[PDB]
């Protein structure tokens, strides 16, 4: 009979996870501020970790990785791409970017060098307190739309849909155990636009976006967002392959470049609590089947239709691994 | 040579302490009944052992210590002990009725009965010293003289001693063993009106030694003997290079220049390794890497937390045993490829190291196996207020019900006194927080 | 060497103390002339706190007989161990209080509670260091309950700065003697409010329902009763008799138990309670020792909370276990402890167990379903009041109403302030 | 990577490696405060001996 806790409550993820817990029979959930819990379905903002494996006969368990946000925000997945040796500078699928309150005069430097070489000079200027983003083709128009912002290049050349001429996004569910096995959701969802890509709202892909200054929302799939069984039968009737080789391929590779960077700093592996995480990739393809990651979300959403899938599987392999009861992950082995 | 004194208090200080000289005596080659054969000079000296130990003309070596007790029980053990030829009666100071785990009792209506008494016996190992230091003083946070009685001999030494530093070996309240439910009240109330008396202090959460003894000495249910004998292994190697020839940490001023920047945050962080348990007939000894690699696991260290996540401002590394200096850097160097181990902007990123070559001493038919080689880490990390949020947070969660309240305020103490050091740990812990992030 | 000063007043004072003394006598080796004839000297490392200790290695119980008719107390000297007590430490009167809260308090007892207090005197004056006073009555009869609280009374005026420890039994009309019961113990749980930091609550509903459901006895009687009385006193003192650190003594005990000063009235439970040559298990130790059927106060845990608990184990058995069982009970009803005392249940071990057990458990428990105690004396006290039923034996002793509806007033604020911690 | 400020001697040594540059109240006062809880004490039983005589 183990014990658990409900920090969050706008969580709809766990939400549905503490709803099967309860389900089993075996799992009993206490007051939000009882500390005698083996599970915290902890809060995004100020989890207290310091708190965390201080009790006595108390293996306890948090659904949130301490230091995750440096990967989670945008100008802390600048700095730590960047700065890291493991991923370099020279990352070739993460977009060029630049933080600006700072790098003023080195994102006007190679902004200088496209201007001058005739290439495509588009930016796109956005920021963690957004939905407030701005593309321009005038580095002038972003620094004072600014007046913590991040700048990076705008992919001109996106794989657009047929037919419908238009733009989408890859979000890829990414479990993390207290063992730091790496679970990559076999389902993932396409948030495409239902606008055709003007290259002079369809640009933003964003599902909130789509509902609400859309006209075509649920045209050609429904919520606008395409499983994975279409789009790689897709694939295989216009472009002669398939997802997984196009894409998913480089999709595993960012997966583990990413998590395997931040390991020594949050796994919790001699810790005296443990931790799992759910992780929300979002993507981007080029023209050219090239995978670009965008960001990464530590509270990510779901699907409603893989919301049972998922969060039975995150009982399955993150909690009831720890506490034992009575595969829809591909493990990104390393 | 600059002479310390020695102050136990409490039922924690006290056999701590115990522990500590008997370590002492078998580091320095010390008898029960005070001879020391490798010491030529009879009846006097100013060897580096002679910071810890006065002469008798009759060539016994007297800690310069005072054990001071609310209550017989505990002292009556030094008095009857192993040890008991070491100390003279003056050295031993005990009353009739304890503090009751009451901060207040200890601190006005107990302590201010034996405060005088106290400090007597004090100037007199004082008056012994011809270049006084200053003083360690071992105690408990949770108990009621541990707590009350020390923040009131804090409060006096600064007043009689003001040149002198003050260290603290403090032990912080766990469940696991503790006795009383107020402690997070002592706690907090004793590091209020210590702060501004202290120059460094050294936390011992009594949950970590309790794990690192079920983990490592396989002990199940492990005894105060079993924690204080680990206890009194990290306090020998501070305070071995004040009992030592060396460079490093000679004398206790140094050990606030090395370690603590900023007055307040006078707590650094201890981690010790290896600890091995005697049981294993033959075990493989760890490498200079491997301990010092040890230095950076969380479960080796005398406070629960994460050091990733925070900032250090001072970092000492005291080896004992085999160890050269071309190890310690070959090792410093893979560790910084490796862990998480950032500085602040204004302090260099580095450390300071200090070995002696003689190998770690245990007590023969310990726990403790003997050892080839062992570290101390002290490093000055943020990390460690994560310890304060947690006796923080069962303060505000008893006294928002002025639960156990009465107790204290029964004792004279106003609740004032209460929410006054309450926010003075707020203060500290916001100051923890400005250097962390 | 802090020494405690035994005091057993009434009826029921005296034959439950005197039990009290048979038993923990045989656990520390004294045989009934006093002489020591154990086997271990943890018997004797704190034999001084209830004994003291006389020429020719002789131990004496530091116990002073107190009542207002002879009867009982020459059972007493007449009983097993009625000659291990100290003859000048028998102070008796002759009128007898018939069960009358005032002539304990008022009148006959105020003639005797002078010569009771000169000896307390007197063995004060030979104490090292005594930390306080144990006092064992019941509040439904007139000597223990009336002259006890007059005793308590005055014990605090020349003892201000030491604790005042009580083993209160509680009338039932399951076990009555007669209908003025709730009055007398309505007006002695008020005096108790004030003038103790410790009363263990003996409920005689919970000791008749535990030998008769419990340990099948059809027919109990008061020598039955007072059988689990001896356990739990010799239990709930173990830590006071015998080396240990948790609650050693009586004030460290207030500090870890008393979170309020009023609130300061436990629920005493033991376990094993059996009808007995099987062994039994710790687990079974710790669900036995949280369990209603083994609480002696007759009030549901489960319709209050937990405001501290102590637990003591007796016997040879594995402390780890210990630990684990004690952290799986809370760990499984955390709903029953409150979260704004953290650790607030504490655990003693004890090696000697008691007399014929491998091992028992002793509960100490600070709840506020204690209140179910209150209000049930509550509502018998009204129930006759509303009438001025039998209040004729009282004023004719001088008493007024007024401290009738005041005692009622004082003991449902006493309620109304458990019920404002339950929430 | 550098070594500074290396001392030795026969029980052992000591150094320093750096591997990146940067970037109280009086007597009187304790006594007021230690006889003011011993006032309120001696307040706080006269008034339980003035409820008793009561
Ligand atoms: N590590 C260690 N901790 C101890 C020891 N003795 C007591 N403690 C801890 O200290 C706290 C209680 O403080 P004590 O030293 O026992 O109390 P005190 O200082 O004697 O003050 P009083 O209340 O008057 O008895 C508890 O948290 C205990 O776990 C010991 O020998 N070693
Ligand atoms: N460098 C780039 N090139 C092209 N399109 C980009 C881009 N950066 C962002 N976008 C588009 O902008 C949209 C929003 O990006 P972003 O992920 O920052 O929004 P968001 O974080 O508020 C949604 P969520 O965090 O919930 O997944 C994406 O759907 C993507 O299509
Ligand atoms: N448990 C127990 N209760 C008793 C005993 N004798 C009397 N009582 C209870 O005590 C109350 C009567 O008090 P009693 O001691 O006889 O009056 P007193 O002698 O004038 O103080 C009644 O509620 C009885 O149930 C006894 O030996 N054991
Ligand atoms: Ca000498
Ligand atoms: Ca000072
Ligand atoms: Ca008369
Ligand atoms: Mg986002
Ligand atoms: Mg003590
Ligand atoms: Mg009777």
């Amino acid at each position: 009979m183990y014990t658990f806790v409900v920090r969050d409550e706008n969580s709809s993820v766990y939400a549905e996870v503490s709803r099967l817990l309860l389900a089993t029979g075996q799992w009993k959930r206490l007051r939000k501020d009882n500390p005698r819990f083996n599970l915290m379905l902890g809060e995004r903002n100020r989890l207290p970790f310091g708190r965390l494996g201080h009790e006595p006969g108390l293996v306890q368990l948090v659904n949130y990785y301490r230091g995750a946000d440096k990967l989670c925000r945008k100008a802390s997945l600048v700095k730590l791409i960047k700065t890291s040796p493991e991923l370099s500078e020279s990352c070739t699928w993460f977009p060029e970017s630049y933080v600006i309150y700072d790098e003023r005069e080195v994102f006007l430097a190679a902004y200088n060098r496209r201007r001058e070489g005739r290439e495509g000079n588009v930016w796109i200027a956005k920021s963690s307190a957004g939905a407030g983003i701005l593309i321009s083709s005038e580095a002038s128009e972003l620094l004072d739309f600014i007046d913590v912002h991040v700048i990076q290049k705008y992919l001109e050349k996106p794989l657009l849909l047929e037919p419908g001429h238009r733009k989408f996004d890859i979000r890829s569910w990414v479990l993390v155990d207290h063992l730091y096995n790496i679970y990559l959701y076999r389902e993932g969802v396409l948030r495409t636009s239902s606008e055709p890509y003007n290259s002079a709202t369809c640009h933003l892909t964003n599902h909130c976006i789509q509902k609400e200054y859309s006209k075509n929302y649920g045209r050609y799939e429904e919520g606008n967002e395409m499983f994975f069984e279409e789009f790689n039968q897709y694939l295989m009737d216009a472009l002669n392959t398939t997802l997984e080789n196009s894409i998913l391929l480089q999709i595993k590779h960012i997966i583990r470049s990413c998590l395997m960077c931040i390991e020594p700093a949050i796994s919790t592996k001699h810790l005296h609590y443990q931790s799992f995480q759910l992780f929300g990739f979002d993507f981007m393809v080029d023209e050219e089947l090239k995978v670009w990651l965008i960001e990464v979300n530590g509270a990510p959403a779901c699907a409603q239709k893989l919301y049972a899938e998922l969060c039975q599987g995150i009982v399955d392999v993150a909690i009831s691994s720890v506490f034992p009861l009575a595969s829809i992950f591909i493990k990104l082995h390393h | 040579m600059r002479e310390c004194i020695s102050i136990h208090v409490g039922q924690a200080g006290v056999q701590i302490g115990n522990a500590c000289w008997e370590l002492y005596c078998l580091e320095h080659g010390i008898q029960p009944d005070g001879q020391m054969p490798s010491d030529k000079t009879i009846g006097g000296g100013d060897d580096s052992f002679n910071t810890f130990f006065s002469e008798t003309g009759a060539g016994k070596h007297v800690p310069r210590a005072v054990f001071v007790d609310l209550e017989p029980t505990v002292i009556d053990e030094v008095r009857t002990g192993t040890y008991r030829q070491l100390f003279h009666p003056e050295q031993l100071i005990t009353g009739k009725e304890d503090a009751a785990n009451n901060y207040a009792r200890g601190h006005y209506t107990i302590g201010k009965e034996i405060i005088d008494l106290v400090l007597d016996r004090i100037r007199k190992l004082a008056d012994q010293c011809t270049g006084l230091q200053g003083f360690l003083v071992f105690h408990s946070f949770g108990g009621g003289t541990g707590s009350g009685f020390t923040s009131l001999l804090m409060e006096r030494l600064s007043v009689d001693y003001g040149k002198k530093s003050k260290l603290e070996f403090s032990i912080y309240p766990a469940p696991q063993v503790s006795t009383a439910v107020v402690e997070p009240y002592n706690s907090i109330l004793t590091t209020h009106t210590t702060l501004e008396h202290s120059d460094c202090a050294f936390m011992v959460d009594n949950e970590a030694i309790y794990d690192i003894c079920r983990r490592n000495l396989d002990i199940e249910r492990p005894t105060y003997t079993n924690l204080n004998r680990l206890i009194s292994q990290i306090v020998s190697s501070i305070t071995a290079s004040l009992r030592f020839d060396g460079a490093l940490n000679v004398d206790l001023t140094e050990f606030q220049t090395n370690l603590v920047p900023y007055p307040r945050i006078h707590f650094p962080l201890a981690t010790y390794a290896p600890v091995i348990s005697a049981e294993k007939a033959y075990h493989e000894q760890l490498s200079v890497a491997e301990i010092t690699n040890a230095c950076f696991e969380p479960a080796n260290q005398m406070v629960k937390c994460d050091p990733r996540h925070g900032k250090y401002m001072a970092c000492c590394l005291l080896y004992r045993g085999d160890v050269v200096p071309k190890d310690v850097n070959a090792a410093i160097a893979t560790i910084k490829t490796k862990r998480s181990i950032q500085f602040v902007d204004w302090c260099p990123t580095g450390f300071k190291v200090g070995i002696n070559y003689q190998p770690p001493t245990v007590v023969p038919g310990g726990d403790l196996a003997k050892v080839q080689r062992a570290v101390c880490m002290l490093s000055n990390t943020t990390a460690i207020a994560e310890a304060w949020a947690r006796l923080d947070h069962k303060f505000d969660l008893m006294y928002a019900k002025r639960a156990f309240v009465h107790w204290y305020v029964g004792e004279g103490m106003e609740e004032g006194e209460f929410s006054e050091a309450r926010e003075d740990m707020a203060a500290l812990e916001k100051d923890y927080e400005e250097v962390g992030v | 060497m802090r020494e405690i000063v035994h005091i057993q007043a009434g009826q029921c004072g005296n034959q439950i103390g005197a039990k009290f003394w048979e038993v923990i006598s045989d656990e520390h080796g004294i045989d009934p002339t006093g002489s020591y004839h154990g086997d271990s000297d943890l018997q004797l490392e704190r034999i001084n706190v209830y004994y003291n200790e006389a020429t020719g290695n002789k131990y004496v119980p530091r116990a002073i007989l107190v009542d207002l008719e002879p009867g009982t107390m020459d059972s007493v000297r007449s009983g097993p161990f009625g000659q291990i007590f100290r003859p000048d430490n028998f102070v008796f009167g002759q009128s007898g209080a018939g069960n009358n809260w005032a002539k304990g308090h008022y009148t006959e007892g105020a003639e005797l509670v002078d010569s009771v207090l000169d000896v307390v005197r007197k063995e004060s004056e030979s104490c090292d260091c005594l930390q306080g006073f144990q006092l064992t009555h019941s509040l439904g009869g007139g000597t223990g309950s009336g002259m006890g609280t007059l005793l308590i009374s005055k014990i605090r005026e020349e003892y201000p700065d030491r604790i005042m420890n009580t083993f209160s039994v509680m009338p039932s009309p399951k076990v009555s003697d007669t209908v003025v019961e709730p009055y007398n113990a309505t007006l002695s749980v008020h005096q108790l409010v004030e003038n103790t930091d410790e009363t263990y609550c003996i409920d005689n509903e919970a000791l008749y329902d535990i030998c008769f459901r419990t340990l099948k006895l059809t027919t109990p009687t008061y020598g039955d009763l007072n059988h689990l009385v001896s356990a739990t006193m010799s239990g709930v003192t173990t830590c006071l008799r015998f080396p240990g650190q948790l609650n050693a003594d009586l004030r460290k005990l207030a500090v870890n138990m008393v979170p309020f000063p009023r609130l300061h009235f436990f629920m005493p439970g033991f376990a094993p309670l059996t009808s007995q040559y099987r062994a039994l298990t710790v687990p079974e130790l710790t669900q036995q020792m949280f369990d209603s059927k083994n609480m002696m106060a007759a009030c549901d845990p489960r319709h209050g909370r937990y405001l501290t608990v102590a637990a003591i184990f007796r016997g040879r058995m594995s402390m780890k276990e210990v630990d684990e069982q004690m952290l799986n009970v809370q760990n499984k009803n955390s709903s029953y402890f409150v979260e704004w005392i953290p650790n607030n249940v504490k655990t003693a071990v004890c090696d000697i167990p008691p007399r014929g057990l491998k091992m028992s458990a002793t509960f100490i428990g600070n709840s506020t379903a204690i209140q179910e105690l209150f209000k049930r004396i509550s509502e018998q006290f009204t129930a006759m009041f509303r009438r001025k039923a039998f209040l004729h034996w009282y004023t004719g002793e001088g008493m007024d109403e007024m401290e009738f509806t005041e005692a009622e007033s004082n003991m449902n604020d006493l309620v109304s302030e458990y019920q404002q911690y339950q929430d | 990577m550098e070594v500074i400020e290396l001392n030795k001697c026969t029980s052992g040594q000591s150094f320093e490696v750096i591997l990146k540059p940067p970037s109280d109240p009086s007597l009187e006062e304790i006594q007021k405060k230690l006889e003011a809880a011993e006032e309120r004490r001696k307040y706080q039983e006269a008034e339980l001996l003035k409820h008793l005589a009561e």
